[PDB]
């Protein structure tokens, strides 16, 4: 009687949280879904090539984001280039193994 | 498109007479990556420039 | 009779209807203290009066010709003078005769084709073109067993029902299967070139 | 024949809806789209 | 015989263009536009089009339906449609 | 324009109107009407290409060049202005252009035959709507009574 | 179930309509290859030279993608403003209707 009262706590919290939130359960699994990794893409080639080609990201942090941070924001449709800086720096510093 | 053929012609001729009036062959500046077809070669200029 | 339950479900028509649809005759004799069929089709009222009888002999479909006769085929299987001749020309693309007989399974074969047209919500002109693009290019109305007539109205329909979904019309599909047949070259093909 | 006239109203709303999609669709395939000017826009400030 | 794209830069490129010959490069333009109808009458994306380039025949109703068909699935699949076509264009497209 | 440049009279009221004609069937062309002008600018204005672009038919076309007839030779801009009343005609008669010069021929003469008279009418008739003949026959049968 | 009068003594039945679905077309990122550098050759001119009449023509090339640009959005312009009106004309049409 414990654990099934908190589960549907839990599911009530969640669906009411979704609910106003305004996402629903897919968008909820796609934040919340593990990699499972697998071949690249076609724009993830031309990401690549743009990244490999051109200047070389600067080995000094603090730049490393900055100099990357442009095309990867163009790969992201982000706003800012800036959001971008900031963005990198987020998956950096917290990240699934 | 057919104009850009040119263009990276006289970026490499460029890059060639960089090495022979300076004997650094193993460092290269043109590089490729300037035409991309995604944007049907738009800013081509920018970066062989 | 199944056949004609299923035609009388989709086209949503009459019993009468989907029995013409199912290969039958046109029928001379009056139904249900009614006018039958023959009557109701070509004599009501007769054209100028004149009964038209099944005379025989005497029928002319091309257009530029003259003939009492081939007025009242035009109202009843309310084709225009082409039409007629375009009802003629799909009832045996392989017979290339000009003049039909006044026989009555000769007016059960173009009234069945008419009704090809008028149950699909096509012209005429319309089933033509779009029983070339089909395997019934060569088909004898006159010869029509009961197994290919139904696989063509299965064609039609399923060909008519997927115009309406895709919302493309007959003359566009037309475009799209037409053959080239070439012929000289344009001014903007000159510009091209 | 008020309510033939509210079907034709839908009728009409419902090709509205289907216009409003071929603009979007037009605006998606067209090649100036956003993700062209966003590339560019990434490219050009990497050189800049 | 409707002239490969190899046979109508040949055929482009002459001395001067016979009487005929010319006519065949007008038939070449004129399946070229027939086949831009059989795209805009499917509103088939660009996409779409790659995939079909690689051998999709047209010119017949019985395939006019299966491109109707394939077109009818992309648009199901909609926002990710690229990547349906791009892992179909690679040998990895999966039911997952 | 650039069709009427190479000779179309203007300036009286007799060819304003074929003008205006002319002008008619180019917009019933519609889309197709720069084919049209350029077979027609060319020597090739052939029946077949003019009817796919009318949406009409050849067994149409063919039969409305007759009346006053140039039929085989679509040369010139003013062949095509010629169209339009005979096709406005065959439309508001519901028969065609060749079922037209039968009800010129038989309405202007004097002593026309009974025949004659009666394939003209059983003409104009098969063409009418169901509840349109029914309207006919309704007027009828009180008169011949 | 009826009553003396043949109306029907129960409820009828009742069938919620179906919710119009929301329309979905097929949205792709547009893939493309770079381009690989021509063969070098040295030039007739020193590097002080041949890097001028390089850049002069890469100047020229950015003139043209400018231009290119300029017409490529531009041509998109004039595509809308005749969908909207087409749009428009068979709109009328049912407005008239």
């Amino acid at each position: 009687g414990k654990t099934r009262q908190k589960m549907l706590s839990f599911l009530s919290r969640i669906t009411q949280w979704l609910n106003t939130q305004n996402i629903t359960v897919e968008q909820l699994m796609l934040l919340l879904d593990k990699i499972s990794p697998a071949a690249p893409t076609k724009e993830m080639q031309v990401l690549l090539d743009l990244l490999r080609n051109g200047g070389i990201d600067k080995t000094n942090t603090k730049t490393l984001y900055t100099t990357m941070a442009p095309v990867i924001t163009a790969a992201m449709q982000l706003d800012i280039t800036e959001s971008g800086e900031a963005l990198l720096r987020w998956l950096d510093n917290n990240h699934p193994a | 498109y057919r104009f850009y053929d040119l263009t990276a012609a006289r970026c490499m001729m460029a890059e060639k007479a960089y090495a022979w009036q300076t004997n650094d062959t193993a460092t290269r500046y043109i590089k490729s990556g300037a035409w991309q077809s995604n944007n049907a070669g738009l800013m081509a200029g920018e970066s062989l420039l | 009779f199944t056949e004609t339950l299923l035609y009388r479900k989709r086209y949503g028509i009459d019993t009468e209807t989907a029995l013409m649809l199912c290969n039958a005759g046109i029928s001379r004799i009056s139904y249900d203290g009614q006018l039958s069929h023959f009557d109701r089709l070509f004599n009501n009222p007769p054209l100028n009066g004149v009964t038209y009888t099944l005379g025989g002999d005497d029928i002319l479909m091309e257009p530029d010709a003259g003939d009492p006769r081939r007025e009242v085929l035009k109202r009843a299987f309310r084709v225009d003078n082409t039409g007629l001749w375009q009802l003629l020309v799909i009832t045996n693309r392989e017979n290339k005769s000009k003049t039909i007989e006044n026989k009555t399974e000769k007016l059960r074969g173009l009234l069945f084709v008419r009704l090809l047209a008028d149950v699909h919500n096509l012209t005429v002109a319309q089933l033509d073109a779009l029983l070339q693009i089909s395997p019934y290019n060569s088909m004898n109305v006159y010869a029509l067993d009961g197994k290919t007539r139904q696989k063509m109205l299965s064609f039609l329909s399923r060909i008519t029902q997927w115009l309406n979904t895709q919302n493309i019309t007959v003359e566009q599909l037309m475009l799209l299967l037409d053959k080239i047949s070439p012929a000289a070259p344009t001014k903007e093909m000159q510009v091209l070139l | 024949v008020r309510r033939t006239a509210t079907e034709m109203q839908r009728e009409h709303m419902e090709i509205q809806q289907a216009q409003t999609q071929a603009q979007l669709e037009f605006l998606q395939r067209k090649f100036s789209n956003k993700a062209l000017y966003s590339w560019l826009r990434g490219r050009l400030a990497s050189i800049y | 015989g409707i002239l490969t794209t190899s046979e109508a830069r040949k055929l482009i490129i002459k001395k001067g263009q016979t009487a005929g010959d010319k006519e065949k490069l007008a038939a070449w333009c004129q399946a070229l536009a027939q086949r831009v109808l059989v795209i805009r009458t499917f509103t088939l994306s660009n996409a779409e089009l790659q995939t079909l380039s690689q051998g999709a025949p047209a010119g017949t109703i019985t395939e006019l339906y299966n491109i109707s068909d394939f077109h009818n699935l992309i648009n199901r699949c909609g926002e990710q449609a690229g990547t349906v076509l791009d892992a179909l264009q690679s040998g990895t497209l999966t039911v997952k | 324009l650039q069709t009427l440049s190479q000779g179309a009279p203007a300036g009286t009221i007799t060819e304003l109107y074929n003008i205006s004609d002319f002008h008619n069937l180019i917009n019933r062309c519609g889309e197709q009407a720069g084919t049209v002008l350029d077979a027609l600018q060319s020597g090739t204005l052939t029946v077949k290409i003019l009817a796919q672009a009318l949406n009409l038919s050849e067994e149409v076309i063919t039969q409305a060049l007759t009346l006053a007839g140039q039929k085989p030779e679509l040369t010139t801009w003013a062949q095509l202005a010629v169209l339009p009343p005979r096709l406005d005609l065959a439309d508001t008669l519901h028969i065609t252009p060749k079922d037209i010069t039968t009800l010129l021929t038989v309405s202007e003469n004097v002593r026309p035959f009974y025949t004659d008279l009666s394939a003209l009418a059983g003409l104009l008739q098969a063409g009418l709507n169901e509840q349109q003949t029914k309207q006919l026959q309704n007027q009828s049968e009180p008169r011949r009574n | 179930n009826l009553s003396i009068d043949g109306q029907p003594l129960s409820l009828p039945v009742f069938a919620a309509p179906a919710d119009p679905a929301a329309l979905l077309s097929a949205a792709a990122a547009a893939s493309g290859g770079s381009k690989p550098l021509p063969s070098a050759d040295i030039p007739a001119m020193r590097f002080p030279q041949a890097l001028d009449s390089a850049r002069s023509l890469t100047g020229q090339l950015m003139q043209f993608g400018s231009t290119l640009l300029g017409l490529i959005e531009r041509r998109d312009a004039e595509a809308m403003s005749e969908l909207l009106q087409n749009q428009a004309g068979e709109l009328m049409l049912s407005s008239l209707r």
